[PDB]
RNA sequence: AGGACCGAACCGACUAAUGUCGAAAAAUUAGCGGAUGACUUGUGGCUGGGGGUGAAAGGCCAAUCAAACCGGGAGAUAGCU
RNA sequence: ACACAGGUGGUCAGGUAGAGAAUACCAAGGCGCUUGAGAGAACUCGGGUGAAGGAACUAGGCAAAAUGGUGCCGUAACUUC
RNA sequence: AAUUCCUUGUCGGGUAAGUUCCGACCUGCACGAAUGGCGUAAUGAUGGCCAGGCUGUCUCCACCCGAGACUCAGUGAAAU
RNA sequence: CGAUGUCGGCUCAUCACAUCCUGGGGCUGAAGUAGGUCCCAAGGGUAUGGCUGUUCGCCAUUUAAAGUGGUACGCGAGCUGGGUUUAGAACGUCGUGAGACAGUUCGGUCCCUAUCUGCCGUGGGCGCUGGAGAACUGAGGGGGGCUGCUCCUAGUACGAGAGGACCGGAGUGGACGCAUCACUGGUGUUCGGGUUGUCAUGCCAAUGGCACUGCCCGGUAGCUAAAUGCGGAAGAGAUAAGUGCUGAAAGCAUCUAAGCACGAAACUUGCCCCGAGAUGAGUUCUCCCUGACCCUUUAAGGGUCCUGAAGGAACGUUGAAGACGACGACGUUGAUAGGCCGGGUGUGUAAGCGCAGCGAUGCGUUGAGCUAACCGGUACUAAUGAACCGUGAGGCUUAACCU
């Protein structure tokens, strides 16, 4: 409908990077520890991205000291402070979901260069 | 529960539904008028009607891709040089369906379905 | 599965109440031919508001 | 107090400054307007008898077109009814907006609910699935016993089977006003209420307080 | 989301290695554990400079789901892996010194605060 | 070489589901066993009813088997219904 | 007993892939199985896919899933070698 | 124990929990030496038991694709 | 005994109360915490596993609690068939034997298309006294009702100490119910892509068919849970067990005989849903019809002609409504469906051409091409002028009212 249109546009954030999956991808949200309120980064390679206007969404998955990490980010809330792209990747796909089970030399993926 | 679905499922599986209506698409456009079956008619729309909008841009890439549809080029040669600028002028909507009866063998509602020039 | 009385010919004859047809009530004639029709059905001569459509 | 009648447009979120997503849902409130006003001599309780929307004029017939014309306002599709509470008087004609819906805090959606057809027993009563193999012949989403036996001699009144389930009234209780936007004529309650996208609900605050 | 006879990783240096689960505690009929919440394990495989031997009963809190946790924004967190952190089947204060891989934001509640201490990450 | 191995035809019939007023008075579907042998198959023979035949189940002997079928004694007999 | 999803000995047997008369797609040849038309409920049958868990199911892993080819490397207890 | 009634004997193993299984004990209701006793490689659509893999078997079902079911036309049964 | 189906499990139950938990009290050898016992109370709630065919039981681990019974030891025209009750075989034992077990053990066909009652749903007919369109009133009925934990009160009351509250308040779960698709996901054989074998489009290139959607990788809409909103109440009336006030019979005493006040998740309401076939058929608002004649056994009579309202139905385009009916939207004075246009979304850089390379293949054109059910539009196509149904002031009696 026109009125949703409407209601979702007055609250999207109008200054996103445009990155694509494949894309090694830092990401800073906010964290609240009692009232003290800093940022903690969140840097890995993106392997999904949901394009969905208000409702879009991007996870990232971030292989940390021994576990494998992977967080969907609402790319509009007002926790996502910044996001910034280190690295373009060169997959030729959408959903990078293959990744899940590789580890190290197989789960590495060129970069683009275009 | 069928909520917001379009598509009749006419009693085949897909494989036959995606060649029947092949097959009575380049039938429509050879003879340009046909009998058939009612819901079978209303189905039609959605299949000959995308072909003739393909045909408003001649090209090979065009006549490529209406011709992994139909699978004929006797349908890709009446369409792009008698139905695409016959048409061109047309938004949409170059069918046209009446109800004709009922069939005698099993009391099945018919109709036709023809384009909607058929000057002779 | 099976009945255990017979039922009487009163009890078939509510049950076909039912089963009766009903009837048209709704033949047309054409605009300039004047053949009588179903409503949004061609004629037999193969008119439908007044235009030969069949040309058959 | 009296409700409010408007339409279910779809569902949205907001995103607070502190972080947190609330699922709303957007109810499009226009101005309702009083069609008649019933008294306790007349009618023998009283209550306030709204319409909202709009309808044409070849579909709105001749004995419910003079109903509107004795008030004097428009005719809107549908009519519904709010019993006052006592406290309030309401004069034929007046049209009501969704600010009356400005200090509520929780109100109560009535809605018609999505119809599923003929349901099985397994969707409608949460039954449990008998098991789909060790012996089993035909019987995996039946409902099995249905009654005891010869000293009941019967299935008892309310047994729950198969049958039609939604297409119904259903209200849901107690829900928060994210935000009235009178400018808009719209009306923000967090969660979901019931029906399809463009059904009418009838809004109304929340007696549970 | 943790039910009986799921066998978790183990997040701590207590010496076990794999456990499983056989009760999901705290209410009746509870089918699920989260990522905060207590289940009574068996030990399934441990090492053997343990602290714990193979065939324990004891309490472990959940750190890590491969269901994972969702953030109040819908953001949800994934991990690799089901694991937790023993302990001390009639206190709290698990039997561990470190602490292996990332926790969650979840897990600062008041008592499991040694967790969130030894932790390298969240 | 082999009552060897894997595996079609062919011969069997272990499990499951369907069917069970069946498509079928025992099958179908998906798997399953043997598959150069104490194998399997065509044609033609031989064994006949207290008899045959049986790697033996009281199995089989024309959809019938703790004594076949047909005709006769015969309207057996029935303190039973 | 049927215009019956069964049974019936022998002969001929191509192309591409393949070890192959397996299997897949085709040739020669032969067919669409003698009620159709719609709709897209429960439920039943035949399937497909499934978050997290992974036999907690159950009399019993029944059923389903999985394994699967060729070359090479490598292979324990036990043994009548 | 294909044998044991008391009995789920006792003890050990495996399990968080084991009337089953395995190992041992001997008080063998009522084992036993060609109506064979005790072993045994290989074998088995054989009986029990455990483990890995695997999974809608299940927690707990959801959705989809087809065939019926439902409606229309033609034909047209059955048990009782 | 011319058939009434055996154990346990599954699925689904329903009732009782001799109450397991929650609730209200009396007594205690009741300090507090926690109990014991008795009384009242059936509103709701009342485990998962290991073993075994088992009910049971033992054990592990839970839980506020893991209640006891009745209902053909509920439930096989709902399922299973492990147990025992057929035919095979063997062991122990008994018997000379055929065979048989206070016995073990391995194997072993579970049919039914629902006529009636009942029940879940959903229509048709008629009635409700002129017809019709709406909105209601509510008799009556149904659903719902469970509870933990932490904190505050307060380390206060209590106690030598260890311990540790009542009464109130806040927060947060588990189980269960309803709704929903905004998010996180599943599905998505109608969307896009990769790839194997083979056939075909004359061939290259490009595509198509078939192989379970050939195998797969994603994924729109819808549907949906694991997803996330909400609910269980407070209050009120009458009480149970119980505690009382005043008070005699019986100068006192005494909760009771007169009178009076409290008192529980039970009861009646409050909350949600159905509901005037509630034949006691209700109420309100609005709309429509105010023509002639004849005939007879003159009656709430029959018949002809003219008329044909409001409204309804039928038909068509349909729907987040649906088995069919029904229900909702629309029918040209029109966005109802299809198409079309723009967008979105999904998939990941189409074909053709050019370039680089021996070639596979890469690069450029190019985030390209295609894109279902989505959104915003747009009369291009299909929703027809009609006809059909339903009428022509609506009984009697009595009262009160204008005449
Ligand atoms: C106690 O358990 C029974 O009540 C029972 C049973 O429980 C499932 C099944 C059956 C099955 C059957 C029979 C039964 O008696 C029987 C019995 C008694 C027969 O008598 C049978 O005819 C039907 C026949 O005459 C000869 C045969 O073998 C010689 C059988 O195979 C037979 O064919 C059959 O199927
Ligand atoms: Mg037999």
């Amino acid at each position: 409908s026109n009125i949703i249109k409407q209601l979702e546009q007055e609250q999207m954030k109008q200054d996103v990077p445009s990155f694509r999956p494949g894309d090694t991808v830092e990401v800073k949200v906010w964290v609240v520890e009692g009232s003290k309120k800093r940022l903690q980064a969140f840097e890995g390679v993106v392997i999904a991205i949901r394009n969905r206007g208000l409702h879009s969404a991007f996870t990232v998955r971030k292989i940390s000291n021994g576990e494998g990490v992977e967080r969907v980010f609402q790319t509009h809330s007002p926790v996502v402070d910044s996001i910034s792209v280190k690295r373009r990747g060169a997959v030729r796909k959408a959903k990078l979901y293959y990744l899940r089970e590789r580890t190290g030399k197989a789960a590495r993926i060129k970069e683009r260069l275009n | 529960m069928r909520h917001r679905k379009s598509g009749r499922q006419l009693n085949r599986n897909s494989s036959h539904r995606q060649a029947m209506f092949r097959n009575m698409a380049g039938s429509l456009v050879r003879h340009e008028i046909i009998k058939t079956t009612l819901p079978k008619a209303k189905e039609l729309r959605r299949v000959v009607e995308p072909l003739i909008t393909l045909a408003k841009t001649d090209s090979v890439a065009n006549r490529r891709l209406a011709f992994a549809r139909t699978r004929d080029n006797e349908i890709v040669a009446k369409l792009f040089n008698e139905l695409g600028p016959r048409f061109a002028s047309r938004a949409g909507g170059y069918t046209r369906i009446l109800k004709c009866g009922f069939r005698a063998g099993d009391n099945a509602p018919m109709a036709y379905i023809e384009l909607v020039d058929r000057s002779e | 599965a099976v009945q255990q009385n017979k039922p009487t010919r009163s009890k078939r004859g509510m049950r076909r109440s039912h089963d009766a047809l009903t009837a048209v009530t709704s033949l047309s004639v054409d605009k300039t031919s004047g053949e009588k029709h179903l409503r949004h059905h061609i004629t037999a001569d193969g008119y439908y508001r007044g235009r030969k459509v069949i040309a058959k | 107090m009296i409700g409010l009648v408007g339409k279910k447009v779809g569902m949205t979120r907001i995103f607070t400054e502190d972080g947190v997503s609330i699922p709303v849902t957007v109810i499009e409130v226009e101005a309702n307007r009083v069609t008649q006003v019933k008294d306790l001599a007349n009618d023998g309780y009283r209550a306030i008898q709204v319409t909202t929307g709009a309808k044409k004029a070849n579909r709105v017939t001749k004995p419910e077109a003079g109903h509107f014309a004795k008030a004097g306002v428009e005719a809107g599709r549908g009519l519904w009814e709010f019993r006052l509470a006592e406290g309030e008087e309401f004069t034929v004609g007046q049209s009501i907006s969704v600010e009356l819906f400005a200090d509520v805090k929780k109100v109560d959606v009535t809605g018609t609910s999505k119809g599923k057809g003929f349901a099985g027993t397994v969707k409608r009563w949460n039954f449990r699935t008998q098991d789909a193999t060790h012996g089993n012949s035909l019987s995996h989403r039946v409902p099995g016993s249905i009654g005891q036996n010869q000293t009941p001699g019967k299935v008892f009144k309310g047994k729950k089977m198969a049958g039609q389930m939604g297409n119904e009234r259903v209200t849901v209780q107690s829900l928060d006003v994210v935000r009235v936007d009178a400018e808009r004529n719209l009306l923000l309650v967090k969660g979901a209420v019931p029906g399809a996208t463009g059904s009418d609900l009838i809004v109304k605050p929340a007696v549970k307080a | 989301m943790i039910q009986e006879q799921t066998m978790l990783n183990v997040a701590d240096n207590s010496g076990a290695r794999r456990v499983m689960c056989i009760k999901v505690l705290g209410g009746s009929h509870r089918r699920y554990a989260g990522v905060g919440d207590i289940i009574k394990i068996t030990i399934k495989e441990a090492i053997p400079r343990g602290k714990v031997k193979k065939g324990d009963v004891l309490k472990a809190v959940v750190v890590r789901t491969k269901k994972g946790v969702r953030r109040p924004d819908g953001s949800v967190i994934r991990f690799d892996g089901n694991a937790c952190v023993l302990l001390n089947n009639n206190s709290e204060q698990p039997i561990g010194t470190r602490i292996f891989g990332p926790v969650t934001r979840e897990l600062r509640s008041e008592k499991f605060m040694k967790i969130i201490s030894l932790a390298p990450e969240v």
